[PDB]
């Protein structure tokens, strides 16, 4: 069902809109801790690949998500509290042409070989609609879903890898969209017709900035004594 | 020989240690 | 470096940028915020000079 | 006496003032939110979004005289100059006695039961007496108030499900001695005293984040001037400096730039999206005096 | 326009909804005064105070 | 004195025109310990309640 | 000894014990009292270090 829980030093993202060049910036924000236990889902994880049933995993103050695939089995997500049409629920779907974000009181219709079907015949009291270009399109499809101050923000990155499941290098997630939603978003689940889930926690991070505006390396200050020393000294070399 | 008339040891000493006020300027000169 | 970096501190004020304080508020409350900032910056300068 | 004395500090004053904002020809419908056909209640209030428009607040001034117009974190006269990232509008109708309770950090029954503002509230509160507009003698049922709440509300929290509050631990339903009915919805006749008279009230909640989304006021954009000391206002970011062409490779996401210290050192033009570096000339001034007993010449 | 401290302005002129002049037409005219004698029976909010 | 200062009885006992605590939080009375709680009761006109 | 004894000072706050401030008051006034105390203790530490 669920495979061995893995350890990533990944999921770092650009905390703000500021450009920085050749500085080491120490910042406190909701990050995925380094070498944290992340759950791996054994395509479709606990559920069989064909079968309808899904995980309905909890949303603990932000989520890091990733999926390496070529068939684009995973099409979207839902974020809500009850997920039963009593209250507003949020819906991302990507149909390979445009991504639709929708906030409505959605009722799960038991939607999902490679059979396309609709969903949500019942969508009452719709409150939010938004549209953009594809979110998902060997690509690793890293995502970070954060929800604070009313806003729901999706950061992401797409870096192809050929010979291994995950790159050994560092790759920061440029933001994708930053929507002003408002939902509590206690729990969530993945819409899919091989994905990794981790949870953000409040962490202090020392982020290295290139001569251009990008992040090349990061240190988690609470991981080991040496990382704490690096954060204290504002230096990657001690 | 050199543009600065300093001994070789003085050149080593000066190299070892490291009008626009680009850095730190908030009234500090 | 520490002296310059103390400017980014708020010291309890709503913002560390004086221009934001003067652009947002009328005098009789911008004065309170600016007095908080003045106290902070004066403390920073006194420490640096000492 | 003879010597060199540092006396004052010189600076190069700006010669022009530049304001740059995106070309947004929409107008924010504040007066439509305030002028609701049907008004929400304090029990269940209408939160409406205002975005991607020009936040012109003189329409409010022309739109009515106001029982109350109070801005806590911002000046009432300076709204047209600022840029508000996420202006929310909360509209309802309220009894007069509780209008004074719509203020940050205050204690009161409506703060605990129906609607509260945070301690760190940036925004405005606006109130117009509604007797001469909507109030019928039969009474409007737009009004609705939570007579008693089980627990105090957080800032901007809403709770709609009506359930009876119990005097003790045993459940109560419909028996007045032990039942506290959660609501007191009541239509009020124009003849009531001022404490009960209705008031259409709108709360504008401004979050200031240096305008990633703008919804900026009705400021008039002027031509960009570079290589000169100017007073610049880029999308709410005010300052004085020299704007030069940038060679920094911003991502399309980023707008503001910063040095090792937090000083802004680059910006994005809201219209042309060109990155411009902001360079601060200023310095000390020393007077070299031979001494006044010898000569009045000075360098 | 808003008054300064201890400023007095007596001349009565109609405030215009738009830019065109208005005189006597209520939909576009805001009459500058509301002089009114109040009867003792009014509520406290309207009662006079020397 | 010499009793258990349970203030939820006040909350169940009425809705209140006013409930304001100056030196103490209104929600934290049930946690604190009060050496010499006095109670002054009267009936007053509304205008003077403020 | 002087550095430790400065902790018992109030510096204008209602109490010199931080736990009393946090137990009695809500945030928006406990912050004021705690800021008074922070200013006092920071002054004490700066003097000691000098
Ligand atoms: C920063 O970005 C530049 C491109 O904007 C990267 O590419 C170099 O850009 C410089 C610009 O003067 C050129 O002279 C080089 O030839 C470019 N190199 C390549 C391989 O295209 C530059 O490499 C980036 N900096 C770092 C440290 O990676
Ligand atoms: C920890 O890290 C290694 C990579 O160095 C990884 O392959 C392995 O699965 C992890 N072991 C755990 C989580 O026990
Ligand atoms: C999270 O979802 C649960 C679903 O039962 C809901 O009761 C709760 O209120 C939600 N969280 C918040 C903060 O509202
Ligand atoms: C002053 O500017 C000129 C060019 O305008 C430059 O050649 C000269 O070096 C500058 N002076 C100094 C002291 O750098
Ligand atoms: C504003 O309210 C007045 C009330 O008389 C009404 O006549 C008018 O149509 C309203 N306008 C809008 C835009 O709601
Ligand atoms: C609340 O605002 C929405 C905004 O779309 C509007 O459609 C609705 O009529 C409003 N309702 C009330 C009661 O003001």
């Amino acid at each position: 069902t669920t495979q061995s829980y893995t350890n990533f030093t990944r999921g770092v993202y650009y905390p703000d809109k500021v450009f920085r060049s050749s500085v080491l910036h120490l910042t406190q924000d909701l990050f995925l801790p380094f070498f944290s236990n992340v759950t791996w889902f054994a395509i479709s994880g606990t559920n069989g690949t064909k079968r309808f049933d899904n995980p309905v995993l909890p949303f603990n103050d932000g989520v890091y998500f990733a999926s390496t695939e070529k068939s684009n089995i995973i099409r979207g997500w839902i974020f809500g509290t009850t997920l039963d049409s009593k209250t507003q629920s949020l819906l991302i779907v990507n149909n390979a042409t445009n991504v639709f974000i929708k906030v409505c009181e959605f009722q799960f219709c038991n939607d999902p070989m490679e059979s396309e079907s609709g969903v949500y015949s019942s969508a009452n009291n719709c409150t939010f609609e938004y549209v953009s270009q594809p979110f998902l399109m060997k690509n690793l499809r890293e995502f970070v879903f954060k929800n604070i101050d009313g806003y729901f923000k999706i950061y992401s990155k797409h870096t192809p890898i050929i010979g291994r499941d995950f790159p050994q290098g560092f790759s920061a997630l440029e933001p994708l969209v930053d929507l002003p939603i408002g939902i509590n978003i206690t729990r969530f689940q993945t819409l899919l017709a091989d994905y990794y889930v981790g949870y953000l926690q409040p962490r202090t991070f020392l982020l290295k900035y290139n001569e251009n505006g990008t992040i090349t390396d990061a240190v988690d200050c609470a991981l080991d004594p040496l990382s704490e020393t690096k954060c204290t000294l504002k230096s990657f070399t001690v | 020989s050199k543009p600065s008339k300093r001994s070789p040891i003085e050149d080593l000493l000066f190299n070892k240690v490291t009008l626009i006020c680009a850095q730190k300027f908030n009234g500090l000169t | 470096n520490t002296l310059v970096k103390q400017l980014s501190s708020k010291f309890g004020a709503i913002s560390s940028v004086l221009n934001d304080i003067l652009s947002r508020l009328d005098p009789p409350e911008a004065e309170v915020q600016i007095d908080r900032l003045i106290t902070g910056r004066l403390q920073s300068l006194q420490t640096y000079v000492t | 006496e003879k010597g060199i004395y540092q006396t004052s500090n010189f600076r190069v004053q700006p010669t022009e003032s530049i304001v740059r904002f995106p070309n947004v020809t929409n107008l924010c419908p504040f007066h439509e939110v305030f002028n609701a056909t049907r008004f929400a209640s304090v029990y269940a209030w209408n939160r409406t979004r205002i975005s991607n428009c020009v936040a012109d607040y003189s329409v409010l001034y022309n739109f009515a005289p106001f029982f109350a117009f109070k801005c806590y974190g911002v000046s009432p006269t300076k709204l047209n100059d600022l840029c508000f990232t996420n202006v929310y509008a909360d509209s309802f109708v309220i009894k007069g006695n509780e209008v004074s309770q719509i203020a940050p950090g205050q204690t009161g029954n409506i703060a605990d039961y129906n609607y509260k503002l945070p301690d760190d509230f940036t925004g405005c509160v606006i109130a117009w007496n509604s007797n001469k507009l909507d109030s019928k003698h039969s009474g409007n049922y737009d009004y609705w108030y939570r007579s008693l709440r089980k627990s105090k509300l957080k800032p901007f929290e809403r709770d709609i499900s009506t359930e009876i509050y119990q005097a003790g631990n045993k459940p109560c339903k419909g028996k007045g001695p032990n039942c506290y009915f959660p609501l007191e919805s009541y239509g009020f006749r124009p003849t009531y005293g001022v404490g009960h008279q209705p008031y259409r009230v709108v709360v504008l909640s401004f979050e200031l984040l240096h305008a990633p989304a703008t919804v900026c006021g009705p400021k008039k954009s002027t031509n960009l001037v570079k290589n000169k000391c100017v007073n610049f206002n880029f999308n709410g970011l005010t300052g004085t400096g020299v704007l030069t062409k940038s060679n920094k490779k911003f991502l399309p996401f980023q707008q503001f730039g910063r040095d090792i210290v937090d000083t802004t050192d680059a910006v994005r033009d809201p219209q042309t999206l060109e990155i411009l570096d902001i360079t601060p000339s200023f310095g000390g001034v020393s007077v070299i005096t031979p001494g006044t007993n010898t000569s009045n010449q000075v360098a």
